[PDB]
């Protein structure tokens, strides 16, 4: 019985992994997480003579999980659909691919406990919980539902749109992993709320805010046809690897221009856009530069001179 | 501010050891890498009280600028110290010393402590690693001598063969009068030291 | 100290191994003073032979013991620290410009744009 | 000799441990089904080395032990935050999924 | 496999020891069966709060399970505390006592619950069970009735002049809603100016955990700003600097330009005019 | 059940971890059913 279980041990070792000793079970056990994530995670080697080979017992719940996303649609049917997935392991033991679904479950549960404990504090842009499912509500009435599992071109479109959601999620948890460093961040903190949170979601909600909001202006002047040019400058424009664009969503202001064509004589107005993250519309014409909010506003201010200058040739 | 020094030998012998230690049980390691400047007082009669720790300590980051450049002495970032002496018969619980983190910004840098009068004295550069634990932070020395005065050119000289790599435990207490927060840095050391006790030695040491 | 906590604790292997190694040779060797046979009362033989079983199991009990401190021991070369974070999976390193194009794209879905300029 | 090297060396010593039992049981055997002092005599005489090697082998073993200086207490993990390959596995499936 | 052989050999034994003593017979089991998966009904609750704590949602929830007949003791969120206690009981009731029986109908049973205890109100309401039920989504129906008596309490708090719904305080500027719906677990309410808020989030929810002042003239504040962030931004054309040299008062003072000096003003919200200095001539009309 | 060397070593905190708890309460199921059964008569 001896010889079967410490050499065992000596394949695990030298795969090198943290070993460390139990209660009175008195059996060794393995630290699986040790790539980590956030909870630390432990699993005692069971000797289980019915299958010769040993199995590692733990604590953890749902045999399987990932973190489940999807789109409901105005009668909340699905439409969208995703699942977080892993690569595959190539181990010479059954064991050590127990550990690995052991190490994966323990990592979703930590990214599911991220999000529901930015799900308390992001609530203000109107996400919600019923705790067992999260609301985020959105445009055009649907709700980009998330869920951890338990246990024509269009749909590829917004397929890749899943996987947007469900891996850059998990980037910027790894983020989060590299903020656990403590730096403390002080300049941002009363630009944050309370306090320490994650910030894993709340930019991926921003960028969508931002395509609905700069959509919608872009259909307001289409309703009428006018003249105009956007000018996009995303932070991620520019990254020479993933470390880079790690920083690259970040609370940092996001200007846009919009020289927006009106008269083919009067010079072009100016339009500043800089929605910061936390913590908007600039209007610049011949007259005078404007502070607006609602995007409504800055329609009307081109009301004014779409009237105004359209009095102003009618002034000879 | 008071900080809340504390101190551990390393031989050299057994130092990669602690480093894959404090690796898998600490935050960072951050690279550390500085040039101490120490400019001294020299006036008569007393009362001076020209203590060894009253000579004045410049301090300034010097690993992430270039170490070909010459005009490194001025351009590079500074700050100052004084770092009083710790406080008497202080031992099992850390020594306590004050301590005040200066900063400063113009071309005009090092000339200062001749606009106070002061000149010279004896300078060392520190290496090694700093490790984060919330509010506490443990770094650790190497004090090599520089190849040349205010020279940043490798091969930097040892004090010996065989020097000792001295491990430095510290936090830094906002004020000494809030006896609260005195408790919660007394506590987050002692959790550090039980922390690290396993593979390591430290105490109190006056100064 | 560090020093003086394995040193004390290698005492107390050494103390038991000696111990474990001692009972057995004793329980052995006092076996055969309780060999004598001729010359015994008849009653006098009988407590003798509960001592040979009791000095038998004694042996294999400390023999027990040695096991006891061969799992020590190995649980002590299994609690040192990992020399380095172990390989993986690296393979299939990732594309960075899919992803920007991907982002870029899909952050621009449906808009005009309309170039940088300075 | 090196980390789990030791321990493989302790296999080696496993072996001969139960077999005390019978080799003294041999011995005994001599005088027993035997009737042999003689006999007794080599057993005997092979008997101690069993004990004395064994002995000898675990004290320089824990010697070893200190030796290579791994400490008494078993340290408590820090929680580790971003190990690499961590990084470069998740990035992975980042461009798995694109 | 354990249940089926540690269960039947006990309760096989009292099976005798209803012929050791007087006849009962059948019930004596089938109370036993209750309390038993009524107890377990604890213990996958209880543990189930530990859940709560050692992960998501960490603190303020530490429900402590009692050794005697059990009895649980959850927390809450800290306010100058609060708790539930929840237990099996017995209330025998006449209504079926006589109209049932005679019959394939039970007498005594007797007898089994679970009490639901909601303090901290005075109302000790005894709210229903319905499995599926989780340690959770007692503690969000409870969030619920609380955080909503708080809401009706502050909009009883709340002034007259502005009007609100009783889907959650949603109270109106015109047109603009302001939702404040409590947060769950922890309270500062998260309200939502209408989508991503700017910021008066500082300037409340931040500021209401500062927890000086009542979080009713805080919000006075924020309906009495609210209101200038929209004319301000309708103050562009026509520069309505509006000069406080003459008074802070509630009427409010725009000034114009560009150039004694009248001083155009609105307030019930209605036309106005008051030039000043001192006080001139003043008129109201009202168009629109 | 029935009724409910130096090698205290173990890592501090533990959790998130796991550690039997082989069994637990289970006994006090019944037994609660038992010290109630009898509590009528009490």
């Amino acid at each position: 019985t001896e010889h079967e279980y410490y050499t065992e041990l000596v394949k695990v070792k030298e795969a090198s992994w943290p070993l460390f000793n139990s209660q009175g079970s008195n059996h060794l056990s393995v630290q699986y997480s040790c790539l980590g994530g956030i909870s630390l995670g432990l699993g005692l080697i069971r000797m289980k003579p019915e299958s010769k080979s040993f199995e590692v017992q733990s604590s953890l719940l749902y045999s399987q999980a990932a973190l489940k996303i999807s789109i409901l649609n105005k009668d909340r049917d699905e439409i969208g659909s995703s699942t977080w997935s892993w690569p595959s392991q190539n181990c010479n033991s059954v064991l050590l691919k127990d550990i690995y679904k052991l190490q994966e479950i323990l990592f979703e549960m930590d990214i599911w406990n991220s999000l529901l404990q930015e799900a308390q504090s992001c609530g203000n842009q109107g996400v919600n919980f019923t705790g067992d499912e999260i609301l985020v509500p959105i445009s055009d009435d649907h709700v980009v539902r998330i869920t951890l599992e338990t246990s024509k071109q269009e749909k590829e479109l917004l397929k890749c749109l899943c996987d947007t959601l469900n891996a850059i999620a998990h980037i910027l948890f790894l983020k989060h992993c590299r903020k656990s460093d403590r730096r403390s961040q002080q300049p941002e903190l009363y630009m944050a709320i309370d306090a320490n949170a994650p910030l894993i979601l709340r930019p991926l909600i921003f960028y969508y805010n931002l395509n609905q909001e700069s959509l919608e202006f872009q259909r307001w002047l289409k309703q009428r046809d006018i003249s105009f040019k956007f000018m996009p400058n995303y932070p991620w424009e520019k990254a020479k690897d993933f470390l880079e664009l790690e920083n690259s969503l970040s609370i940092n202001r996001l200007s846009i221009s919009w020289r927006i064509m009106v008269s083919n004589f009067e010079p072009a107005i100016f339009i500043q856009h800089t929605p910061t993250l936390h913590g908007v519309w600039r209007c610049k014409d011949q007259y005078s530069s404007n502070q607006f909010s609602s995007l409504k506003n800055v329609c009307q201010y081109i009301e004014h001179h779409i009237n105004s200058l359209s009095r102003r040739s009618k002034k000879t | 501010m008071q900080e809340l020094y504390l101190l551990g030998v390393v031989p050299s012998r057994r130092f990669e050891a602690v480093v894959n230690s404090l690796s898998k049980t600490l935050d960072g390691p951050k690279t550390i890498l500085e040039f101490w400047v120490v400019y001294r007082p020299k006036d008569v009669p007393p009362n001076l009280p020209r203590q060894p720790d009253s000579w004045l300590r410049l301090c300034s980051n010097i690993e992430s600028h270039d170490e070909t450049d010459t005009e490194w002495s001025k351009n590079t970032q500074w700050s100052m110290y004084l770092e009083g002496n710790s406080e008497p018969k202080r031992e099992d619980k850390c020594g306590i010393r004050p301590v005040n983190r200066a900063k400063l910004t113009n071309g005009s840098v090092t000339e200062f402590v001749e606009k106070m009068g002061y000149e010279f004295s004896h300078e060392y550069i520190i290496q090694g690693l700093e490790y984060f634990f919330f509010d506490t932070t443990v770094r650790i020395y190497q004090t090599l001598i520089p190849s040349q005065q205010r020279s940043i050119k490798p091969p930097f000289h040892p004090m010996n063969e065989e020097q000792p790599w001295i491990l430095h435990v510290y936090t830094h207490v906002a004020d000494a009068s809030n006896q609260v927060a005195m408790a919660k840095a007394e506590a987050n050391l002692t959790k550090v030291k039980t922390l690290l006790s396993a593979f390591c030695d430290l105490k109190n040491v006056r100064l | 100290s560090f020093q003086r906590q394995l040193v004390q604790r290698t005492n107390t292997l050494n103390s038991s191994i000696d111990n474990a190694t001692l009972t057995i040779l004793s329980r052995f060797q006092d076996i055969l003073d309780i060999a004598i046979n001729e010359g015994k009362d008849k009653y006098t033989v009988a407590p003798e032979v509960y001592q040979i079983e009791c000095h038998t199991v004694s042996m294999v009990r400390a023999v027990e013991q040695l096991l006891d401190v061969s799992r020590q021991i190995k649980s002590y070369w299994l609690t040192n620290s990992l020399s380095t974070s172990f390989p993986t999976v690296d393979y299939s390193e990732p594309d960075l410009e899919k992803v920007k194009r991907t982002l870029t794209k899909l952050q621009n879905h449906l808009l005009e744009v309309s170039l940088i300029e300075p | 000799s090196s980390d789990t090297q030791q321990v493989q060396n302790i296999l080696e010593l496993e072996a001969k441990i139960p077999d005390i039992l019978s080799s003294a049981g041999k011995c005994i055997e001599a005088i027993q089904l035997n009737n042999s002092l003689e006999d007794f005599r080599k057993y005997s005489k092979e008997f101690l080395e069993t004990v004395e090697f064994i002995s000898t082998g675990l004290r320089r073993q824990a010697l070893e032990l200190e030796k290579a200086e791994v400490p008494v207490v078993s340290l408590q993990p820090k929680k580790r935050y971003a190990s690499t390959p961590l990084s470069n596995l998740i990035f992975d499936q980042s461009s798995k999924l694109i | 496999a354990k249940y089926r052989v540690f269960i039947e050999l006990h309760l096989n034994e009292e099976i005798a020891a209803a012929f050791v003593l007087q006849k009962p017979i059948l019930p004596l089991i089938y109370n036993i069966l209750h309390k038993f998966c009524l107890y377990q009904r604890l213990n996958l609750l209880s543990q189930q709060t530990f859940q709560l704590s050692r992960e998501s949602w960490l603190g303020h929830l530490r429900g402590v399970y009692d050794e005697k007949p059990p009895r649980l003791r959850l927390y809450y969120w800290p306010q100058l505390g609060h708790y539930i206690h929840i237990f099996v009981n017995t209330q025998p009731i006449s209504a079926f006592e006589r109209t049932l029986s005679s019959k394939r109908s039970s007498c005594e049973y007797d007898h089994f619950l679970l009490l639901v205890e909601w303090h901290h109100d005075g109302i000790v309401e005894h709210v229903p069970l319905d499995d599926h039920m989780d340690a959770q989504h007692l503690l969000l129906l409870i969030t619920q009735k609380h955080a909503q008596l708080i809401l009706e309490q502050i909009r009883k708090e709340l002034h007259p002049n502005i009007f609100s719904e009783h889907v959650g305080g949603g109270l109106k500027i015109h047109v603009f809603d302001n939702e404040i719906i409590v947060k769950v677990n922890s309270v500062t309410g998260r309200l939502v100016l209408s989508l991503s808020p700017p910021r008066h989030l500082r300037a409340a929810e931040k500021n209401i955990a500062l927890n000086t002042q009542p979080p009713a003239q805080i919000l006075n504040r924020l309906y009495f700003f609210c209101i200038q962030t929209q004319l301000l931004e309708v103050a562009q054309c026509a520069e309505l600097h509006a000069v406080q040299g003459y008074y802070s008062f509630p009427y409010l003072t725009f000034s114009k330009g560009k150039w004694w000096v009248l001083a155009y003003n609105v307030e019930s919200n209605s036309w106005s005019v008051r030039l000043l200095n001192a006080a001139g001539q003043t008129l109201y009309t009202q168009d629109v | 059940d029935n009724l409910e060397e130096n090698k205290n070593q173990s890592i501090e905190n533990a959790d998130y971890s796991f550690s039997p708890e082989d069994f637990s309460v289970v006994r006090a199921f019944m037994q609660s059913l038992h010290s109630s059964k009898e509590a009528p008569d009490v």
